[PDB]
């Protein structure tokens, strides 16, 4: 509230921070100034947390810190992420800037956190860093779930959560690493800074190290003698600093133990902190051999110079650890001193992470000196010997115990969401069962899982047999539970589209992505029977809904509920089935998926699809567009020949060929391999149909369902049944199933090309873009000898339309 | 005989000692480094199972396993047709062990049980989880009967448990393969501990068995025997019902980097003089293998030890990662396969490069066809390629246009010219040199610095070696080998205040080294080396130095002389001091003394003579040398001083100063260091040798008749020769 605080804040936010914002690009590489820039970021975030600031000042803080962090290298500001990880979850009012900063940082460092090699020339995230990210992720879940609905707060929370989820590598990260590291932090983490040095009262030095203590006391006396002759002190029999004479420049060998105990005191404190932290010292034969192996006045003017000795990297982190403890002890002592005095505020009271290198110099040099004296005398300090067992090596700790499987388990939010709708639909009210949880799910969970599955596209379908990902592949039973997220399919019932409201598009897009993210082979090979039952039950329900749609299109039902059922089909059921079936056909998962009862449901689905395609009623006239994408998807997915029925016995995946003992007649069956398709399509029938098509002077606008549904059937059908063995040895289990694919598909190559040519010859056309997409896989099969003399008329028709368009306009 | 050392799946071939030393054409195979774990073959590394603890369930099922192993063994014997016999008769198909297990010979019974418990202990050892499936099923599954043919003549009843319903999972099959490998390992280890070895023919007299090979090399017959026996073992376990789960498969991250420490990749480039500075140029790179390989255009100053594209010196394409390399890497194009063709073209007068794979233009992340579109001409570009471990390439410069397999498809229309479009003779190759050589420390070296301290009335001339980058970013911390540019030559024949006359007469020379305080003396080796020293090893010790002992003398009248020949005569500074640890108040001084009249090498510690000495052959050239691993900004300092009754080093180095007691460090003398940054020129023509096998009796004829000579330039002070 003082005028100095206001004036200083104005000066900063008007001159200093904007200048740093302007010159932010200069912060690309600061390998020298890790501590300096960490102090900068910590101070800036402390100013941000500080109150009594205007909106413009807060905006300046936000933009400056965002620019600096964005330009900064990922390796540093680890401590800034520590403070943010502790502060953001409980915070819901000042968390705007920290949340945006975390979003930007994770979006930038997406590769660094996830890819095992890291970003590139920057290494990978440390185990502590990724554990901190884990803590942030789960704390944000807890806070977001518990907090009330705030539109802007959630609009920031969702992108940050998606970015953190994408950055954290789902395969292993640490598998929660059992998390045996519990490093105490000052409650600068829990508010303002007070230091809490680790108590060593119960710690007692062993009676063994005292040779080392005595020797380092000798070295300390040597260093203080260096002070003596640097300051110019002279030997004296009495203490008189005014006359510039040094009291008793005389060896510790015969000095009294009192001041020798004063030298010993820092040594004892250092070793007691050592043992309280629980590291212990090992003694080599080099040091022990030296221990057993080893004029008047004139105290030694020579001391062993230790700055030349180098230190290992782990021991350097150790030295930093002792340095931060020492600064904590000093800060605590100064804190009691200022509390005894009146409201003292020393500038160096900030924590060690906020300190700068110049202030860290004394603590760092003291810790490095004691460690180097240890090393020279031959004593090696040992770190993880305590709790040396961790039991992970990624062998006993399968999957990710607390990120991946815990996330997919917390997807039980979807199951409880289904239960909430089941309770509420019986008289849905304005207050809802629990509107907070309803809004939380609707505005968080669906986009979160959508973006997460889009980001980790490659991991879930990565398998040991097929290396989709260079890193670890998806795990057993975790692929199964990924499939079990088909509770999202158990929800979105015919009547729930309006209940979701505008979230219908979001949920169907999420469902598109999740269905694309599926491993049917693993699910069937190693999966839970309830999950298999859920999958087959949803596909049976989809077949039942399609049959209901046929009861609707019969016109005996439409003549409200029927309209909303049709709308449900059009907006969700047909696109999601189209996507799932495209995915399974692309990955050749249809053979494993469609075996017996799914096969029955798929024949029901087929009868439905061909029936709506041939339905000339105007009700499905708009829908005929995506109906085309769906039947092409199913034609490319289903593993048994549709329009060839005389080869059902030859086919090995046929329902009768698999269950001809009793089950085919046990189930509802058409009783004949030709009767499985009561519809018309037969071989030469549809050859002759597509031949007379566009040759009998037909028009798309006259009747478009033929070239809108039948050709896509043919396209995907010949695509995958020419994936079925091309030009192998016939009758040898490679073309028993097809055989006849050898030449008729090759001729109807030119048939479809000529149909397209006539479709261009007729005056108007825009649908062939869909037909061109459907024909794309076919022209891959087309060899150069029959692209010549066949695509030249395509050029002729192209220039014909170009000339007509130019002449008309 | 030497033919007995052939691996069973290989044939003898009298081939060249070197790899490129074949008279060929542009079709020459350029070979990268080779993975160097080829012939180690058998090194028994069994799985240690003595440390593990046996759970009680496995403990009391152990005797069931041993028993059922006994029945399965007797079943195999009886179904093959064996019968009881006091002596081993393989041809007669008689077996002594086909006995009732209780009455069976005790030593054979100890075998039958040791296989069992070692098998289960291995199962435990490599991390297989044992769990209960159904103890009720374990009690239910019993042994059915066997016919009289399957009944053995010993009177016992082979009792087969229910093998019919037992199924095997692929994970169990894989762990059983591991078990078979381990069993073969332990068996052959025991065989060698008896004292057997490997041979192409099985001989009891010489105790050679062709089965002492790695399990991969092991023939299927014994391998299938292990397979089937282990089938019965694993199906016994599954019938007992205690289900096993092997640990999940672990990915391989070794990266197959098994090349020598000198090389991880090999760079082949055109000669610098063939650098092109204007026009359209094209060349071809066939990839016999698919792997870590790069091809492109390099500046004349490109370094052989650095990867292509990691610096501004080269513009390369790496199809292994489908990337383009110049001062970093970016995604570019697709990845080749085996036997593909990469056409590299540069159009330099508007400064563009493009690459084609099998005649198809390669694109950037965008649709741009230009791999690199803005590079200054500078000093020109030359074709270059880099190959990693076990990689085979071919570069076609277009000397014969018909040889180019994709020039017509891409480049002939664009007007690009083959690199050797009109050349009367073959282009000259230059390769990354494999053997390190000593060369003067560059003034711009990143790590080490050499300063020449002029001698004074109090201090002798010195050459101080310091580390520029010590304590700095990612500084190299490896043993580096320094030497002096001029050698001391021993006498051609061996005879069989200091005194001025003794100084004048003597042929004894001295130099010293000062290892500075704070530099680990155990990391500094001081002495002399010859011109044959080229061992750049990260871990150097005085025990791995090359050494031979030539002994001359009639064996009837015993050896009358033995001479020890070596290329390194040094002592470790830490071992030289050994006054305990410490005493590093001042820099440690080690003095090397050579008497050239007698070829005697002695060393002196800080005032005291050391116990290590050497005796060299006459006319030996010894280079002063220090091998140091830097643990200080200041490591060591050559001191060209002198001691009592010993001449300075300059006297023996320089003929003009032969009788000058005043120590000197003339500018010719300098500090060289072992390095890999050098190029080797492939000869334009090799010796035409014919190798064939005349017959079984005659042998392998090799024949070379056409003479071939080259003119050798000799550097005398370095004792070196080049083409
Ligand atoms: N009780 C046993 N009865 C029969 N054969 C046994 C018995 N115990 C071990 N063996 C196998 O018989 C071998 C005895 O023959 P020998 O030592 O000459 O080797 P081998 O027949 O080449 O062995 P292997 O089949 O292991 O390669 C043993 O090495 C071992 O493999």
């Amino acid at each position: 509230a003082t005028d100095m605080a206001l004036a200083l804040n104005r000066y900063l936010c008007t001159a200093v921070l904007p200048l740093l914002t302007r010159c932010a690009p200069l912060f690309a590489g600061t390998e020298h100034h890790a501590s300096l820039i960490d102090s900068l970021l910590h101070t800036v975030y402390r100013l941000s947390k500080g109150c009594s600031l205007t909106k413009a000042q807060r905006d300046s803080i936000e933009v400056c810190l965002l620019s600096i962090c964005g330009q900064l290298r990922p390796s540093m500001m680890q401590h800034l992420l520590r403070r943010l990880v502790f502060d953001v979850p409980l915070l819901n009012e000042h968390a705007k800037m920290p949340l945006k900063l975390l979003t930007n940082h994770y979006e930038r460092c997406w590769k660094y956190y996830c890819l095992p090699g890291g970003w590139g020339n920057f290494g990978a995230a440390s185990e502590e860093e990724l554990h901190l990210s884990r803590k942030l992720f789960w704390g944000i879940f807890d806070a977001l779930s518990q907090k009330k609905y705030e539109q802007e707060l959630f609009k920031l929370a969702l992108p940050c959560l998606s970015a953190v989820a994408g950055a954290l590598p789902p395969d292993y990260m640490e598998s929660n690493y059992v998390s045996m590291m519990e490093k105490q932090s000052s409650m600068d983490s829990e508010g303002n800074f007070n230091p809490q040095p680790v108590d060593t009262s119960n710690i007692t030095i062993p009676e063994k190290l005292e040779y080392f203590i005595n020797k380092y006391a000798e070295h300390s006396h040597d260093k203080w003698s260096m002070d003596k002759l640097a300051n110019g002190w002279i030997y004296g029999e009495i203490y008189s600093d005014s006359s510039k004479v040094q009291p008793l420049m005389k060896p510790y060998k015969l000095l009294s133990e009192k001041e020798k105990e004063i030298y010993r005191w820092p040594i004892k404190e250092s070793l007691k902190t050592m043992l309280a932290w629980g590291w212990r010292i090992e003694r080599t034969r080099e040091g022990d051999s030296m221990a057993l192996y080893n004029a008047a006045h004139g105290y030694s003017p020579r001391a062993i110079d230790m700055s030349n000795v180098t230190l290992s990297r782990d021991l350097h982190a150790m030295a930093e650890m002792m340095a931060e403890n020492y600064h904590n002890i000093w800060a605590k002592k100064k804190k009691m001193e200022l509390e005894s005095k009146g409201g003292g505020n020393h500038p160096l009271l900030v924590p060690y992470d906020t300190l700068t290198a110049k202030e860290k110099a004394k603590d760092r040099e003291k810790a490095q000196d004691i460690l180097k004296f240890l090393q020279i005398n031959g004593y090696a300090v040992s770190r993880g010997f305590k709790d040396l067992e961790l039991d992970t090596p990624s062998i006993e700790k399968r999957f990710a115990y607390s990120f991946l499987q815990q996330l997919i388990r917390y997807v039980d939010e979807a199951h409880q969401y289904i239960l909430e709708f089941d309770g509420g639909s019986r008289g849905k009210g304005e207050h809802f069962p629990y509107e907070q949880e309803i809004k939380f799910f609707a505005k968080v969970v669906l986009p979160l899982i959508d973006q997460y599955f889009k980001n980790h596209r490659l991991y879930f379908l990565s398998a040991a047999s097929r290396p989709l990902c260079s890193g670890g592949h998806a795990s057993n039973k975790e692929k199964e539970m990924v499939t079990s997220l088909f509770c999202k399919l158990g929800v979105l019932v015919r009547h729930r589209i309006s209940l979701f409201g505008n979230d219908a598009t979001s949920i169907v897009n999420c469902l598109h992505i999740l269905g694309q993210t599926l491993d049917a082979r693993t699910v069937m090979k190693t999966g839970l029977e309830s999950v298999k039952s859920a999958l087959r039950a949803f596909l049976d329900n989809a077949a039942e809904d399609l049959e209901k749609t046929m009861e609707n299109l019969k016109q005996g039902q439409f003549t409200k509920g029927v309209t909303q059922i049709i709308n449900y089909t059009t907006v969700a059921l047909l696109p999601m089935l189209s996507s799932l079936f495209e995915h399974i056909g692309q990955h050749q998962f249809g053979e494993d998926l469609i075996l017996e009862d799914v096969q029955v449901s798929c024949y029901r689905i087929l009868t439905s699809l061909y029936a709506l395609g041939t339905s000339k009623s105007i009700y499905v006239e708009r829908q005929r567009s995506a109906l085309g994408e769906c039947l092409a998807a199913f034609a490319g997915a289903f593993p048994v020949a549709f329009l060839e029925t005389h080869l059902d016995k030859h086919n090995i995946y046929s329902i009768y060929n698999t269950k001809s003992s009793r089950e085919r007649a046990a189930l509802s069956l058409p009783t004949n391999v030709e009767d499985v398709c009561p519809n018309i399509p037969s071989l030469e029938k549809l050859m002759e149909e597509i031949v007379e098509l566009a040759e009998s002077g037909i028009r798309y606008t006259q009747m478009p369902h033929v070239m809108e549904v039948i050709l896509p059937m043919l396209c995907s059908y010949m695509s995958r049944w020419w994936e079925h063995g091309p030009e192998n040895n016939p009758e040898r289990a490679e073309m028993c199933c097809t055989a006849l694919n050898s030449e008729h598909m090759n001729t109807l190559l030119g048939n479809i090309l000529k149909i397209i040519y006539n479709n261009l010859g007729i005056d108007e056309g825009a649908w062939m873009k869909r037909l061109a997409v459907f024909s794309q896989p076919i022209i891959n099969k087309v060899k150069p000898q029959l692209l010549k003399t066949h695509f030249l008329p395509l050029m002729e028709k192209l220039k014909k339309k170009a000339a007509t368009v130019v002449s008309e306009e | 005989p030497c033919y007995e050392a052939v691996l069973p799946k290989e044939k003898l071939k009298v081939e060249h000692s070197r790899e490129y030393k074949q008279e060929r054409t542009y079709t020459r195979d350029l070979l990268g480094p080779t993975v160097s774990l080829t012939q180690a073959a058998f090194t028994p590394i069994p799985v240690d199972t003595s440390q593990i603890v046996l759970p009680p369930h496995l403990e009391r099922i152990r005797e069931k396993l041993a028993e059922n192993i006994h029945e399965l063994w007797v079943m195999n014997k009886i179904e093959l047709g064996w019968q009881y016999g006091p002596v081993r008769d393989d041809n007669k198909r008689q077996h002594p062990c086909l006995v009732e297990f209780s009455k069976l010979p005790e030593q054979e019974r100890n075998y039958n049980l040791q296989m069992s418990l070692e098998t289960l202990k291995t199962l435990l050892a490599l991390g297989c989880h044992v769990g209960i499936s159904d103890e009720h099923a374990e009690d239910k599954v019993k042994k059915m009967k066997l016919p009289k043919n399957y009944q053995l003549t010993s009177g016992y009843k082979p009792a087969p448990m229910d093998l019919s319903f037992i199924k095997l999972t692929p994970s169990q099959e894989a762990m059983v393969d591991k078990l078979a490998e381990n069993a073969h390992n332990v068996w052959a280890r025991d065989r060698i501990r008896q004292g057997w070895t490997y041979g192409i023919q099985q001989d009891v007299k010489n105790r050679r068995n062709p089965r002492l090979v790695p399990y991969t090399l092991l023939d299927d017959r014994t391998k299938k025997s292990n397979k089937d026996s282990l089938r019965e073992a694993v199906r016994t376990l599954l019938g007992y019902g205690y289900n096993l789960e092997a640990p999940d498969q672990d990915h391989a991250a070794r990266a197959e980097v098994c090349s020598g420490t000198g090389e991880r990749f090999r760079i082949f480039r055109a000669e610098k003089t063939y650098a092109v500075k204007a026009g359209r140029w094209y060349f071809e790179f066939e990839t016999v293998t698919a792997g870590d390989m790069r091809v492109g255009w390099s500046r004349p100053g490109c370094q052989p030890d650095q990867e292509l594209g990691s610096d501004e010196r080269a513009f390369a394409f790496d199809g292994f990662k489908a990337q383009r390399w110049h001062q970093g890497n970016e995604h570019y194009g697709r990845s080749w396969q085996a036997g593909d063709v990469v056409g590299c073209m540069v159009d330099m007068n508007e400064h563009t490069m493009m690459f084609t794979l099998n005649g198809e233009i390669l694109l950037d992340d965008s649709g741009s066809e230009l791999a690199f579109k803005d590079f200054d001409v500078g000093d020109g570009f030359i074709p270059v390629c880099s190959l990693g471990v076990a990689q085979v390439g071919r570069m076609n410069f277009g000397k014969d246009v018909s040889t180019l397999k994709y020039f017509t498809i891409c480049g002939l229309q664009e007007g690009y010219e083959p690199f050797a479009v009109n050349t009367n003779r073959d282009i000259t190759m230059w390769l990354s040199k494999r053997l390190p050589q000593f060369l003067q420390v560059p003034s711009n070296h990143e790590h080490i610095e050499v300063t020449r301290i002029d001698g004074t009335i109090d201090s002798s001339p010195c050459l101080k070696v310091t580390q520029k980058s010590f304590g700095s970013q990612n500084s190299n911390t490896d043993i580096m080998f320094y030497r002096l540019s001029m050698p001391i030559e021993c006498a051609e024949v061996f005879s069989k205040r200091d005194d001025y006359d003794f100084l004048m007469q003597t042929s004894t020379y001295y130099y010293s080294v000062r290892i500075f305080p704070g530099q680990e003396p155990a990391n500094v080796w001081v002495g002399w080396i010859t011109s044959d020293f080229h061992q750049y090893d990260t871990g150097f010790d005085l025990d791995r130095v090359r050494t031979v002992t030539v002994t001359l003398g009639d064996e009837k009248g015993k050896v009358h002389e033995s001479i020890k020949r070596s290329n390194c005569y040094m002592v470790c500074a830490g071992e030289s001091m050994s006054p305990g640890q410490g005493r590093n108040n001042n820099g440690l001084e080690i003095g090397c003394v050579v008497d050239a009249a007698s070829g005697l090498l002695t060393f002196i510690a800080n005032g005291k003579e050391l116990s290590t000495y050497y005796q060299v052959e006459p006319s030996t050239k010894l280079f002063p040398a220090v091998f140091a691993q830097a643990t200080s900004p200041n490591v060591f300092q050559f001191e060209l001083g002198r001691i009592k009754n010993v001449m300075p080093l300059s006297a023996g180095l320089f003929k003009s100063e032969h009788k000058n007691p005043v120590p000197q460090c003339p500018p010719r003398l300098h500090v060289q260091f072992l390095s890999h940054v050098l190029w080797s020129r492939m000869p334009n023509q090799f010796l035409k040798v014919d190798v064939s096998r005349i017959s079984e009796r005659q042998g392998w004829l090799v024949q070379c008749l056409d003479p071939l000579q080259f003119m050798s330039l000799h550097i005398p002070e370095e004792n070196r020769s080049v083409d």
